[PDB]
């Protein structure tokens, strides 16, 4: 009951690893929450995809306020996405890493 | 629908209480308040929980970089708050005061005047740039000062800005807290402060003492060290190695690794008694639960953290996993951490790391530049861990999460080697190996550490006895024993949801669903092997052992099996030469047997006649012997090299391995009758066997084709398992479910794969020294009966033997010396047939336990017997001491020689140590040599490397830091001087790593390089089917069979396609299937007159026949004249020539068919 | 070989 | 192997004659009487005498059973007590005692009851050598044939 493969991959690889129930229930909330981080991720990549939508329908008008504004908006929204994909990136680093650890011991 | 931000967006109400400003005005993180993080996360500056292994991983979670505060040790920077200053060229920093007082401060000495610089002590340029506060006279140039609260803002050079002092490493003892700028040093409940600066213990405390070990014996003393007290003797020669204290039960508790158990006594000394004295061989260090009343153990000769409650009951182990060299042990049951260090793991890093004191949620605290830590304690109101280190010669500091790491020694000057540590006030305490000495030094940083007390011997586990160092708190075990079956263990305060205990039970015991209920265990992986016996689970998951490890000082443990009806495992230690019995708890060892043992390879239970059997190396025999009776008889007398041996209590058969040359494995009835071979082609080294008793097959193993076989118990239907990817020389194995357990020697790991087919490897136990057998204990598969245990008539109405046999029934049998009269059922003495014989020779001396020992070793000193017999009641007029050994002349007690005048006292009397003469004399230690106070000669390269290679501190005498080595020694940076032998050897040594840095190892003669120049190992570990490469290089572009071909030198069997060694072939024994390698063109041997030709094709003396030994190794020479004295020395692609019907043969790489006439491509590649 | 130690 | 254990294996005695079981041995799987006869051992203690001496069955220890459903008859036994004093011995003893518990009662005639024992049986299961009574009239000292 996950939405996303790479969290359908992970908790796939993840039942062959010796873990204790206790230690698969809580690797399981962990998955839940790695799920919630990647939703929001994807989110907020859309987002800058629209904001760029917007800045290129802005810089072809050329208006230099609107072209300003938009730049504040964007390379802002830009900063946290990236903030958010290299949170993502390391969470998956961490869980796969250890699952690995776990299949083999 | 959804939350409305005031940017005017209706954002997603999951991305309220997410610890993330969502939108501009931070309205989704304004109010919601947060869950706490438990003990196994990390709370960041604003509340965010992460994962704890998250923390100082070298990567910035909090977004504050407060995960990442200061991991790195010595991070001077030339910053070092403000009022300091920096030499430059090094980084070290010395405050205002110093530089310039007329001495030189740091170890550059840059803060007195020099000419390079050209810096005299004077103010300089500060006179115009003045700022708003005093400058100062520094030679490099007029720098100026500040008042509290203030750095000096780099851009201005003029104005102090503020910032806090409250965070300087020292500035107050205990907790600290800022008032606008002003720091209060307030101290916790139960401390008065003092001097403005630091806090004493209250006088509602009965003051405080230091309890330390001086070597031998335990002494005590004030703080202000001038009235030490001898605390306790060691006695029989023991070691007080690891001490703590319980102080509201006014116990003391310490630990003896040379006496091999553990002790206790009040403060007076008085009660004494023994807390531990079974598998308690090295306990390295202790630690006391104050809150619980629990004892943490540190065991080293197998690796593990135990848990026992006072006076030493209820025994539990918490940790085992990859646990290498475990040494040093703290613990705060206030908040539920429980911290080791461990100078090396299986894995090879040496590291100090935290868990919870249920042994849960283990995590590396300390892993970089750890070296060799040595001893942990815990400044429980600081919430900081301190631990030392004994190889890069530092004492070093972080919180309980590991973040604020600060040294406070360093370098060999100092601290040459720390082994214990303990902590008190203002001051931390600590042994050194080196300086022999019980050492005292500031907790925050210190230059000169003062000497406590002087020892002539090596002092171990310094602690301080006090209140304050025992805080009180709640005990959530206190209650109905936390309502467990059995064991109630604290863990962090958040475990368990919030109740802060675990429940565990002891030994022979698991725990149930319920989880507060616990049952016996069923089954669990026993093995064997040199160290020791231990017990497994199957599952990889829960790595503690369930039995507790048997242990000897000497042994060698080989063989192993179980009665699950008593809970007992039997053992042989092939060092002792004798089988004993244990239970899973750990009580109740007794002597199985001890007499006619030479070497015992091997050991089976037959669980429903309670028969035990067991093959001789030594005695090329196996014998059976009754538990009920300790009647033994030899079933089967002349083997060659019996190992292996099974029974069937069912089936009624046995199955043994013999590997001599013309290796077999044989199967009899459980009497020992009716022997005969079942499998003896295509075996080499059948080292191992096993019965699959869900299918009733017959397992074995070879070491020189390195493969496993099954077949049914008559030697039919035999099959061969796939290949198994490291197996090299597998020696035991068992089987369970649906798997298979093996033992490997050239791995010296337990691997498990499939019983099947070949299997997925899987590593159960790996780096295990010297391992042995391999079995599965099972209390389901001990349930059955037969003939000879049925309820209404007992032992199947024979007299003392009963021995089940196929088909459903029942054969007796007699002890040695006694017949089956006519009845068949019952024994009488034929003393006529059988004589009845004496422990032993008449040039030994027979122990009180069966076992024989040499007329040499009675009463030399050592008990030989291991119940000791050859020590007790000597040195009486008439029963001598051994002239290996002293008497202590009263009468009455003989020691060994070698305790003679060794500067310890073991006589009654002290006459070992009375009248002991000077030996100095010419001691000629050589040039090449240093020369120790205590007359010892050591290489003159080992002086001043930080190790007391003397024995006595001589050789690390009078070494201050002097900035040279000897010419031949390397130098570390600010470390120490060390031999160039050590240079680029494989590891690390000097603590900046410029030992092994950068350097090239070129391999020496016979030595082979792996391809990522990772290291050179021997050229015999090069093609052996091991990878021993961490880039598996040395086993690849290997020789390797070419397809369905035998290599040059290995005759290829046609029935099979298998290949044998070339000498295998032409040599009277068919080793192929169908007997290939013994064809007609092998020419007979013809053996000269002068010798006998045995059965097996061997030539032997013709005075040796029927001489009475098995010089043909098959008894042929015997059989042949068992006429003996009554008396008193006083065509598919080849051709033959056959005679007869054709017998053609095929070509290497083809298999011939079961008719005889045609033959097939055995290649799997095609056509 | 195949001796134990 | 069935020489020398009570049973007339031969026809003629042969093989169960004394003569011979005085140098005769058991088989070593084999239990041995106190006369010297060879048995089984699955006939040791199963509630029958195999030895002649009952000695096959002397010294064991059997379980005495529930007194919900047990009659316990003379050699040890567990039978249900509605199983007794009726058309099938269940008790197998030396004398009958699965029947014999019921001396005076009645099975009418052409149903008759072996005689002197209240084990119901027809008229003609007589001189044919099945064993259709354990006491009185199994091969008839009277009448046989079927009479007419
Ligand atoms: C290696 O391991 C094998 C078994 O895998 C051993 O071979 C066996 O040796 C046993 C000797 O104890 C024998 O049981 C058996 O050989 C014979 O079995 C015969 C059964 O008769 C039928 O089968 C044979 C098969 O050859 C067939 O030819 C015959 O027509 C029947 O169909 C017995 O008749 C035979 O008796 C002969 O030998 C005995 C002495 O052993 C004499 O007393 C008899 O007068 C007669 O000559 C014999 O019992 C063997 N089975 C096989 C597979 O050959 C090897 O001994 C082992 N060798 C080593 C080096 O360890
Ligand atoms: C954790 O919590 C426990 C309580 O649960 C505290 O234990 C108390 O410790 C104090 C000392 O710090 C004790 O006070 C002293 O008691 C002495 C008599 O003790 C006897 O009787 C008690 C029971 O009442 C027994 O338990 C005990 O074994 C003894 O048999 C007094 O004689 C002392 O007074 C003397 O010294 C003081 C100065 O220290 C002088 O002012 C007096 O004039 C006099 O000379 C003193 O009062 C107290 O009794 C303990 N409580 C109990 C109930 O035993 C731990 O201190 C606490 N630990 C921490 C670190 O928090
Ligand atoms: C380990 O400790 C126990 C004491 O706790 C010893 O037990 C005694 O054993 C002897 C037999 O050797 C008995 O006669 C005593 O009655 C036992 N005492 C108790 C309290 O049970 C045991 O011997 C010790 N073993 C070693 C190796 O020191
Ligand atoms: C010679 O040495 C032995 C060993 O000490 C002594 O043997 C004693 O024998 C008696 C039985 O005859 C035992 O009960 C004692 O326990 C043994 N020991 C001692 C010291 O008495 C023997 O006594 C010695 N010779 C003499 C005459 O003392
Ligand atoms: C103040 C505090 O820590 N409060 C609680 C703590 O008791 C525990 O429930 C924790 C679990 O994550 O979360 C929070
Ligand atoms: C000096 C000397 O020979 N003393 C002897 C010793 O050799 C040995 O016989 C002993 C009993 O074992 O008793 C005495
Ligand atoms: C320049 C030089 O070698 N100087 C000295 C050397 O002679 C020796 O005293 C050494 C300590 O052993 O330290 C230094
Ligand atoms: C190979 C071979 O047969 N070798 C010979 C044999 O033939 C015979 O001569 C014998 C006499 O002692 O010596 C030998
Ligand atoms: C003691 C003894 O040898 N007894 C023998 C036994 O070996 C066997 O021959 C047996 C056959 O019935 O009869 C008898
Ligand atoms: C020092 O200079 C830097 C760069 O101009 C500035 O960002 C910083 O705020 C200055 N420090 C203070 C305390 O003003
Ligand atoms: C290894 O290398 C050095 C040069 O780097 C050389 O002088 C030395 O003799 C070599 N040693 C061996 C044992 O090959
Ligand atoms: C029936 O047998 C059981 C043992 O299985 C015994 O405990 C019980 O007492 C018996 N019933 C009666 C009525 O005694
Ligand atoms: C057992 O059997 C015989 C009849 O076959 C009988 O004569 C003997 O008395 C019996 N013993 C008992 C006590 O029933
Ligand atoms: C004596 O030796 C014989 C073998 O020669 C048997 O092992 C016997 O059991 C021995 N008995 C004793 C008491 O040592
Ligand atoms: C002790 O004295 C003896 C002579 O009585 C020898 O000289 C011996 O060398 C001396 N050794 C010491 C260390 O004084
Ligand atoms: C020992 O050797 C040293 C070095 O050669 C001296 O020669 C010394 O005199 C020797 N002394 C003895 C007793 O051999
Ligand atoms: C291994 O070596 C043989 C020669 O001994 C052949 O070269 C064969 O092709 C090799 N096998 C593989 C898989 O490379
Ligand atoms: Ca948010
Ligand atoms: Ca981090
Ligand atoms: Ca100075
Ligand atoms: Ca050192
Ligand atoms: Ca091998
Ligand atoms: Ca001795
Ligand atoms: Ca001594
Ligand atoms: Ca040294
Ligand atoms: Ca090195
Ligand atoms: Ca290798
Ligand atoms: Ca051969
Ligand atoms: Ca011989
Ligand atoms: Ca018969
Ligand atoms: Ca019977
Ligand atoms: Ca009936
Ligand atoms: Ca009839």
């Amino acid at each position: 009951e996950f939405e996303e493969p790479r969290v359908i991959d992970l908790w796939d690889l993840a039942q062959s690893a010796n873990f204790t129930e206790k230690e698969l229930e809580s690797f399981r909330e962990e998955l839940k929450h790695f799920e919630a981080k990647i939703e929001k991720h994807n989110h907020y990549q859309k987002q800058l995809e629209i904001s760029h939508q917007k800045l290129k329908h802005v810089e072809s008008i050329g208006d230099p306020e609107h072209i300003s504004r938009n730049k504040e908006k964007y390379v802002l929204l830009e900063e946290k996405t990236k903030e958010l994909g290299y949170k993502v990136k390391k969470h998956l680093q961490d869980l796969s890493s250890r699952v690995s650890r776990a299949r083999h011991n | 629908k959804e939350f409305e931000c005031g940017s005017g967006e209706c954002i997603l109400r999951a991305y309220v209480c997410d610890h993330d400003n969502d939108c501009e005005d931070n309205s989704d993180e304004r109010n919601c308040n947060y869950d706490t993080c438990g003990g196994h996360q990390f709370t960041c500056s604003n509340g965010q929980c992460i994962n704890q292994n998250w923390v100082c991983d070298g990567d910035d979670d909090c977004q504050d970089s407060g995960d990442e505060d200061g991991c790195e040790s010595n991070q001077s920077h030339h910053r070092c708050y403000p009022r300091e200053w920096a030499c430059p060229g090094s980084g070290r920093c010395i405050s205002i005061d110093k530089v310039c007082d007329g001495v030189p401060d740091c170890p550059e000495g840059d803060d007195e005047n020099n000419v390079t610089s050209g810096r005299t002590c004077g103010m300089g340029v500060c006179s115009v740039l003045n700022c708003e506060y005093q400058c100062h006279q520094t030679p490099f140039g007029g720098e100026c000062f500040c008042p509290p609260g203030h750095i000096i803002n780099s851009n201005d050079s003029r104005t102090c800005i503020d910032f806090d002092d409250c965070q300087i490493w020292g500035i107050c003892d205990q907790k600290c807290e800022n008032r606008q700028g002003r720091h209060q040093c307030l101290c916790e409940e139960g401390y008065i402060l003092e001097r403005g600066q630091h806090c004493k213990s209250s006088d509602s405390f009965s003051a405080a003492s230091v309890i330390f070990s001086n070597g031998r014996d335990l002494l005590v003393g004030d703080l202000h060290g001038r009235n030490f007290r001898i605390l306790a003797e060691s006695k029989n020669r023991g070691m007080v190695m690891g001490v703590d204290f319980h102080y509201q039960k006014h116990r003391v508790f310490w630990t003896d690794p040379m006496q091999e158990k553990v002790f206790s006594t009040d403060i007076n000394g008085l009660n004494t008694q023994e807390i531990l004295n079974v598998s308690v061989d090295t306990p390295e260090n202790l630690a006391v639960d104050w809150i619980n009343n629990k004892l943490y153990l540190v065991e080293t000769k197998v690796n593990r953290i135990d848990v026992v409650n006072l006076e030493g009951n209820q025994r539990v182990t918490l940790i085992t996993e990859n646990l290498g060299h475990p040494r040093g042990i703290a613990l705060d049951p206030t908040v539920g951490y429980l911290f080791f260090s461990d100078w090396g793991s299986l894995s090879g890093q040496p590291k100090v790391e935290r868990a919870f004191m249920d042994g849960s949620n283990r995590k590396d605290l300390v892993t970089t530049k750890v070296g060799w830590p040595a001893g942990i304690t815990l400044d429980l109101v600081s919430k900081r861990v301190y631990w030392v280190d004994s190889r890069y010669d530092y004492i070093e500091t972080v919180t309980y999460d590991g973040i604020q790491r600060k040294t406070v020694a360093r370098g060999g000057s100092l601290v040459p080697h720390p082994f214990g540590i303990s902590l008190f006030e203002e001051h931390v305490f600590f042994t050194d190996w080196t300086k022999m000495a019980v050492m005292k030094a500031s907790k925050f940083t210190e230059t000169n550490p003062q000497v406590y007390h002087q020892s002539s011997l090596r002092p171990h586990g310094v602690t301080v006895y006090h209140a304050l160092r025992q805080p009180n708190a709640t005990n959530p075990c206190g209650s109905n024993n936390g309502g467990c079956a059995q064991v109630c263990v604290l863990s962090h305060r958040t475990d368990n949801g919030g109740l802060g205990y675990r429940c565990k039970c002891e030994f022979g015991f698991e725990l149930d669903d319920d989880e507060h209920r616990c049952v016996a265990v069923k089954n669990f992986l026993l093995f064997s092997s040199k160290t020791a016996v231990r017990g497994i689970p199957f599952t990889l998951s829960t790595q503690e052992d369930v039995m507790v490890p048997v242990t000897g000082s000497p042994s060698f443990f080989v063989g192993i099996d179980f009665d699950a009806q008593h809970s007992t495992v039997f053992y042989s230690d092939l060092s002792k030469d004798i089988i004993y019995k244990q239970k899973i708890d750990g009580t109740g060892k007794e002597v199985i047997t001890a007499n006619r043992l030479e070497s015992v390879e091997c050991l089976t239970f037959d669980w429903i006649s309670r028969n035990l059997y067991w093959t001789d190396g030594g005695l090329k025999s196996v014998t059976v012997l009754r538990l009920a009776d300790k009647s033994r008889r030899q079933i089967i007398s002349n083997l060659n090299n019996p190992r292996s041996i099974v029974v069937h209590p069912t089936a009624g058969y046995m199955f043994l391995s013999d590997w001599f040359r013309p290796a077999k494995i044989m199967r009899a009835w459980s009497d020992g009758s009716h022997l005969m071979p079942i499998v003896n082609t295509s075996l080499g080294w059948p080292n191992g066997l096993a019965i699959d008793w869900s299918a009733s097959r017959l397992y074995w193993v070879d070491a020189f084709f390195d493969k496993i076989e099954h077949s049914t118990l008559d030697g039919l239907d035999r099959k061969r398992l796939g290949h198994v990817d490291q197996m090299t020389h597998p020696f035991g194995l068992t089987v369970f479910k649906d798997n298979v357990f093996i033992t490997d020697w050239r791995l010296g790991a337990i691997i498990r794969v499939r019983k099947s087919d070949g299997g997925d490897m899987t590593v159960i136990r790996r780096g295990i020294s010297s391992v042995m057998h391999v079995k599965a204990y099972d209390a389901d598969l001990q349930t059955g009966s037969n003939y000879c245990s049925q309820t209404t008539h007992a032992n199947g109405d024979c007299s003392h033997f009963c021995f089940p046999v196929p088909n459903f029934q029942r054969v007796c049998g007699c002890p040695y010396g006694m017949k089956l009269q006519r009845d068949q059922m019952t024994c009488e003495g034929d003393p006529a047939r059988e004589p009845p014989t004496q422990q032993c020779g008449s040039l030994s001396f027979p122990c009180n336990n069966g076992k024989c020992v040499p007329s040499f070793f009675r009463c030399d000193g050592v008990d030989d017997c291991h119940d000791n017999s050859d020590e007790h009641q000597c040195g009486v007029f008439n029963n001598t001491c051994s002239p290996s050994a002293f008497a202590c002349v009263r009468g009455g007690q003989c020691i060994p020689g070698q305790w003679h005048c060794d500067r310890q006292n073991d006589c009654l009397d002290g006459s070992d140590e009375q009248n002991c003469p000077t030996h100095a004399t010419s001691s000629t230690c050589p040039s090449t040599s240093f020369t120790c106070d205590n007359h010892v000669c050591i290489p003159k390269d080992w002086v001043c490397d930080t190790d007391n290679d003397c024995s006595d501190g001589s050789d690390e005498k009078n070494c201050q830091a002097s900035g040279t080595c000897q010419p031949t020694q390397f130098r570390c940076p600010d470390h120490r001087c060390i031999s160039p032998l050590y240079v680029c050897d494989g590891d690390k040594d000097c603590a900046d790593g410029s030992d092994e840095a950068g350097c090239v190892l070129n391999c020496t003669s016979a030595q082979f390089k792996c391809a990522d120049g990772s290291s050179c190992i021997n050229s015999r570990y090069r093609c052996d089917g091991v990878y021993d490469c961490r880039d598996n290089s040395d086993e690849a572009g290997c020789p390797t069979r070419p397809p369905g071909m035998c290599h040059l030198d290995e005759f290829q069997c046609q029935g099979d396609g298998t290949c044998i060694p070339n000498t295998w072939e032409c040599d009277g024994h068919p080793d192929c299937i169908h007997g290939s390698d013994e064809h007609t063109g092998c020419v007979p041997k013809t053996c000269s007159p002068t010798h006998f030709l045995c059965d097996n094709g061997n030539c032997i003396y013709k005075a040796w026949i029927c001489d009475g030994d098995n010089d043909c190794r098959d008894m042929s020479d015997e059989k042949d004249c068992p006429t003996q004295p009554f008396h008193c020395p006083s065509c598919s692609q080849k051709c033959e020539n056959v005679v007869g019907s054709y017998i053609c043969k095929c070509a290497p790489g083809y298999i011939r068919e079961p008719d005889g006439k045609s033959c097939r491509q055995n290649s799997n590649i095609e056509p | 070989x195949n001796x134990x130690x």
